[PDB]
């Protein structure tokens, strides 16, 4: 992808650990990150680079590490772990908010 | 909150009885079953298959059959009208 | 409670066309603009397109594979987001999602057009080509 | 004209596979009494149709999925002579016969007819018990049009006994031809009327036909409870029963393009099965009376569009609010889950109310004031 | 195929008469009355609907295959012989007397 | 239909509808086609004057 | 000339240009 | 107005044959079915058959096939019943009946006066 990603990570059921997602256009724009358990409706973990929408898990944390958008999941819940997705603009100045796939939190 | 909006061209049909015209193919205008007055037929009839829809048919109560029967009798009588009477044959 | 019941699409030959609808009730459809995305079954979500705000141009921007293929329209009178998908290829498939895009921007880190987010989505509607 | 394309359709009830046309297929007005000739055949198997199969008065219409060829001839080498009986009138009559007189007759393939009767029995056993003996017998009475297979061939009118076709009992588990004697009648009374008749003039030479038996008309005897056997006799019945075997698919439908719906704006027959919203964006003397009526109907719709302040086409928003009592689903469902026909059924009884409120009572407030 | 209640039912004028006809087959069921020395009349047709000219006293029906005819407030013109038709059949025939 | 014909104007204007709706409401063929001809002549004449609605137009003559 | 112009309330019109001189002026 | 004027009343011996007539009136005789019914005291009312004019088609009850014949004169509007061989069991009053609405034959609204036949 243009918004390159990670295949996945693992869990420890109580960990405070980060997951990341690269792509230069984010250095110019904001960041978007989502949660999508398979078979269910995806949710939005972060609304904007520095902000999160209501109803998001309280344990969730972390904002961004540049074009490597990274965020931290705390208090690892087994059902919650699921998989998470990434997105932002594909070219600086463009309107095409490409969905840069996601990561198996596992 | 909501307002009445008028849509024309809605696909809503209701059953009915009406008049129907014969439409033959080409036609010696000597056929008892030819009125020599039926519009040419469509070489490619516009048969439109519908989406999923159930329609309740009843072949025993449609007026196409009664109308066809009346038309057939009228056509036969019309054909026989200008012919010999055979009154003196009895 | 913004119910987004999207229901449409099904089996079709490799070449063809079809017509997906995305209802919406419980918010202001009249100005907030919406997006479609595709998630092919052995794949994650991939972005398709999004109508622009009524008064914000009312135009559409397709995606890299989808440009020239799909078309998006909205009948705000009935709160319905239609997507015509035509001239189909084989990779076109998945639980096509319709969501309500948002507008996000701030100073300090400002850069046009900023970014958008997909808050309230629909349940999903499977489409598969053969 | 809607037509049911369901292959197993037996005349009544729902049809899931519906199509629409403007004209029916070519229907030959074939006149026959016991056996329906030519016409159209079933596609998959023999189809039995009855308004009530248990009713002893309704005729059972059998449609065959394969034809049974019925040859027929008039051996007589018949020479016609004509005399003048008046100014501009000539009476045609059989002059004489050259060869042996012989007898008119029809041939039906024996093995094919036996197989066809086997199929008919197989279908009839579904409507009745599966242990019932099905007996075919000759017609029990009536005039010559009913008791004998009556038809036209090459200009002559044949009346064939057909006692050899329906002569059998069928218990619940080559190249020979059945020859039916046939008589010829020149004085003809078709669609039996009091006080009318025709003289069919004789046709010179020998006549032969070749035709497909594609249907039967049967009648049950009934009247017994313990017999355990059902007797099916041929019966001419009425002539309309012929064309019921040809127009069974079709139903005539008036088009009512106008509709009303709730919406948040205040000023072909395809997709009938598609839900609303998707359909919104997706979307001699007899002939004269016929065209005129349509014109009137057209103007009628336009007249309504005149008085509703909608001179345009297709869609127009109007200023009458939607009353909650007019069957309200809140607008999320009606335009997603419900078709136009269902919606019309929902507000049919109320329709004159909205037509009343959308009348120029509103447009007097809007256009005159 | 068709059976009926006892045929020696005897009631004075004024009471309610219940006539039960059991039917094995499906079909519209009619009820006929025969006066002494006169032809029968159609009293009920299609199970529950009264014929023209019949008073409201003659009524009754049942969803299942056991039809019941109720004759309230008998007059002198009643007390005939009652039959229950289903297509060709008519059943045993039950008399109503005093 | 013709109610308020003997009434004063303005009050009767609210009944204009009940007149326009009931126009166009072998002998039958002749009568109905004559009605169609009259209605269509009237509508053409109204259109020539600059109208399209069945209610009042007030123009520049 | 559909519902376009039927509901005309746009002070933040052309958001994809309001962006273009939102912070560019800054 | 619908009136079926029935005619008969002939005393017959066993082994002989009988014929009775039923003239229709009021309604057009040609386009409506007729039925023949028999009523015997203490016995089930037996439906004997039906006759359709306009072709004169006949359906005879199975117990009576071979013994009952029904014909008609269209011009006198008169149906004729005949029994070839009576017995003691044929003691009954015969009725010429018509459906209430021929579309559905089996509602015998209209009945004849009744023709007793004693054997
Ligand atoms: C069911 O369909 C079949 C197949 O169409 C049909 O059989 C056909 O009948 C017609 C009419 O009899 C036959 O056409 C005749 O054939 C010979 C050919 O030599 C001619 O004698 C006839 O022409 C004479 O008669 C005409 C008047 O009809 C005159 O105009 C003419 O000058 C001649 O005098 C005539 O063409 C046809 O051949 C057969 N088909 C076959 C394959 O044999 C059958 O009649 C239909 N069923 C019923 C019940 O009618
Ligand atoms: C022959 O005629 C009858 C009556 O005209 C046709 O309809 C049948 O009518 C009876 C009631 O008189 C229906 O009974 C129904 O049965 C079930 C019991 O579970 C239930 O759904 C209903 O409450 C009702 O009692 C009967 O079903 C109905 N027959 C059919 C097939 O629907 C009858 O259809 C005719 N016979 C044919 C076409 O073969
Ligand atoms: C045949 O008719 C019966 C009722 O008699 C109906 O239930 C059935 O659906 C019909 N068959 C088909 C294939 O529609
Ligand atoms: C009818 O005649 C043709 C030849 O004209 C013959 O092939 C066919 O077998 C005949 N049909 C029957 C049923 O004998
Ligand atoms: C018809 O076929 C059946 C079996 O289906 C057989 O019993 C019978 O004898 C055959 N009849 C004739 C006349 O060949
Ligand atoms: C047909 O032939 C049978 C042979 O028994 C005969 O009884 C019958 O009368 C014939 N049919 C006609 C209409 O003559
Ligand atoms: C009838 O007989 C005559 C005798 O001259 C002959 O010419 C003619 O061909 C015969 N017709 C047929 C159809 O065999
Ligand atoms: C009989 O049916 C077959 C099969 O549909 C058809 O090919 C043939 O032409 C028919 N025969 C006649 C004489 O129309």
């Amino acid at each position: 992808y243009e918004l390159t990603q990670e295949t996945g990570v693992s869990v420890a059921l109580g960990r405070t650990v980060t997951i990341t997602c690269r792509g230069d256009s984010l250095r110019s724009h904001y960041a978007s990150w989502y949660q999508k358990k398979p078979g269910q409706a995806p949710i939005l973990l972060f609304y904007g680079k520095n902000n999160r929408p209501s109803g998001v898990p309280d344990r969730f944390s972390g904002s961004a590490s540049g074009n490597r958008a990274s965020l931290t999941i705390s208090g690892a819940q087994a059902e919650d772990d699921a998989e998470y997705y990434c997105s932002s603009r594909d070219k600086s100045g463009s309107r095409l908010s490409v969905f840069g796939g996601g990561t198996k939190l596992t | 909150n909501l307002w009445v909006t008028v849509y024309y061209g809605v696909p809503v049909w209701k059953d009915a009885e009406t008049t129907l015209f014969c439409a033959s193919d080409a036609k010696e205008k000597h056929n008892v079953w030819a009125t020599h007055a039926c519009v040419p037929t469509d070489p490619n009839p516009q048969e439109i298959h519908l989406e999923n829809v159930i329609e309740e048919f009843n072949m025993w109560k449609n007026n196409m059959v009664e109308q066809m029967h009346e038309d057939i009798i009228s056509l036969w009588d019309q054909s026989l009208k200008p012919c010999v009477k055979l009154t003196p044959l009895c | 409670e913004v119910q987004l019941v999207e229901s449409g699409g099904g089996l079709v030959k490799p070449g063809g066309s079809l017509r997906l609808s995305c209802s919406a009730s419980g918010f202001d459809f009249d100005n907030a603009w919406m997006t479609w995305v595709r998630q092919p079954p052995g794949k994650g979500l991939e972005w398709v397109g999004r109508i622009t705000g009524p008064g914000e141009g009312w135009s559409v921007d397709y995606a890299a594979p989808v440009e020239g293929r799909f078309t998006i329209s909205r009948l705000n009178s009935i709160n319905f987001l239609y997507l015509e998908m035509n001239n189909l290829r084989m990779e076109d498939s998945g639980l096509y999602f319709c969501a309500r895009t948002g507008k996000y921007y701030d100073f300090w880190s400002g850069y046009p057009p900023g970014e958008e987010y997909f808050q309230d989505w629909g349940r999903g509607t499977l489409v598969t080509v053969s | 004209i809607l037509k049911c394309k369901d292959k197993k359709f037996n005349g009544t009830g729902p049809c899931p596979s519906v199509s629409t046309v403007q004209c029916t297929h070519g229907i030959k007005p074939v006149v026959s009494t016991q056996l329906l000739l030519n016409g159209s055949l079933a596609e998959e198997e023999v189809i039995i149709r009855s308004e009530n199969i248990t009713n002893n008065a309704k005729n059972i219409l059998v449609q065959l999925n394969t034809p049974v060829q019925i040859n027929c001839t008039r051996p007589n080498n018949n020479t016609v002579k004509s005399i003048r009986i008046g100014p501009g009138q000539a009476f045609y009559y059989t002059g004489d016969i050259i060869g042996d007189i012989r007898q008119a007759h029809c041939n039906v393939s024996k093995a094919t007819w036996n197989e066809t009767l086997g199929k008919v029995v197989k279908q009839l056993r579904k409507h009745f018990g599966n242990n019932t003996i099905i007996r075919f017998a000759q017609s029990s009475g009536g005039d010559l049009e009913v008791t004998t297979h009556s038809f036209n061939c090459g200009g002559e009118f044949f009346y064939c006994n057909t006692s050899g076709l329906f002569n059998s009992t069928w218990i619940s588990n080559s190249n020979d031809s059945i020859t039916l004697p046939c008589r010829i009648k020149q004085i003809i009374n078709m669609w039996q009327r009091i006080g009318q008749a025709m003289y069919a003039p004789p046709i010179q030479g020998v006549i032969r036909c070749v035709s497909n038996i594609t249907g039967l008309i049967l009648t049950r005897d009934g009247g017994s409870t313990n017999s355990t056997t059902e007797t099916f006799r041929p019966g001419g019945g009425d002539m309309r029963d012929n064309w019921r075997s040809e127009l069974y698919k079709y139903k005539v439908v008036k088009i009512e393009p106008l509709g009303v719906a709730p919406t948040r704006c205040k000023r072909f027959l395809g997709a009938a099965g598609s839900t609303m919203g998707a359909a919104s964006m997706t979307l001699g003397i007899k002939q004269l009376q016929a065209r005129v009526l349509a014109v009137e109907h057209y103007l009628r719709d336009q007249q309504l569009l005149g008085i509703w302040g909608c001179s345009g086409k297709l869609i127009c928003c109007t200023n009458v609010p939607w009353n909650s009592s007019w069957s309200n689903r809140d607008l999320s469902e009606i335009w997603d889950k419900m078709t136009w026909l269902q919606w019309d059924k929902e507000i049919s009884n109320y329709t004159q109310i909205i037509y009343g409120l959308l009348e120029e009572s509103q447009n007097q407030q809007e256009k005159n004031e | 195929v068709l059976t009926q209640s006892p045929g020696t039912l005897s009631l004075s004028p004024g009471e309610t008469a219940i006539i039960s006809c059991r039917t094995s087959q499906y079909g519209s069921l009619a009820w006929y009355q025969q006066r002494p020395g006169q032809a029968p009349r159609l009293v009920i047709y299609s199970g529950s609907t009264r014929a023209a000219g019949i008073p409201d006293r003659f009524s009754g029906s049942r969803w299942g295959p056991d039809y019941n005819l109720t004759i309230s407030n008998l007059e002198s013109g009643d007390f005939g012989v009652y039959y229950c038709q289903q297509y060709e059949f008519f059943g045993q025939g039950t008399k109503v007397q005093v | 239909f013709l109610g308020a014909a003997g009434s004063t104007m303005g009050a009767a204007s609210m009944t204009l509808t009940v007149q326009a709706r009931n126009l166009l409401s072998i002998k039958q063929l002749q009568a109905r086609v004559l009605a169609v001809e009259h209605y269509l002549r009237d509508q053409q004449l109204l259109g020539i004057w600059g109208c399209s609605g069945k209610l009042i137009c007030c123009t520049n003559v | 000339q559909d519902l376009l112009a039927l509901d005309k309330w746009a002070s933040l019109w052309n958001w994809f240009d309001i962006t273009n001189w939102l912070w560019y002026i800054k | 107005q619908v009136q079926l004027v029935q005619s008969g009343g002939q005393m017959k011996k066993p082994g002989e044959s009988m014929r009775i007539s039923c003239r229709a009136s009021g309604y057009e005789f040609i386009d409506c079915t007729l039925n023949w019914i028999r009523l015997a005291p203490g016995k089930r009312p037996e439906w004997m058959g039906w006759l359709k004019p306009r072709g004169g088609a006949v359906n005879y009850a199975r117990p009576l096939q071979g013994r009952v014949t029904m014909t008609r004169d269209v011009y006198s509007d008169t149906a004729f019943l005949e029994l070839r061989s009576l017995t003691v069991d044929d003691t009954a009053v015969y009725f010429c009946t018509r459906g209430k609405n021929c579309d559905y034959n089996w509602d015998f609204e209209h009945w004849g006066r009744g023709t007793p036949v004693i054997v």
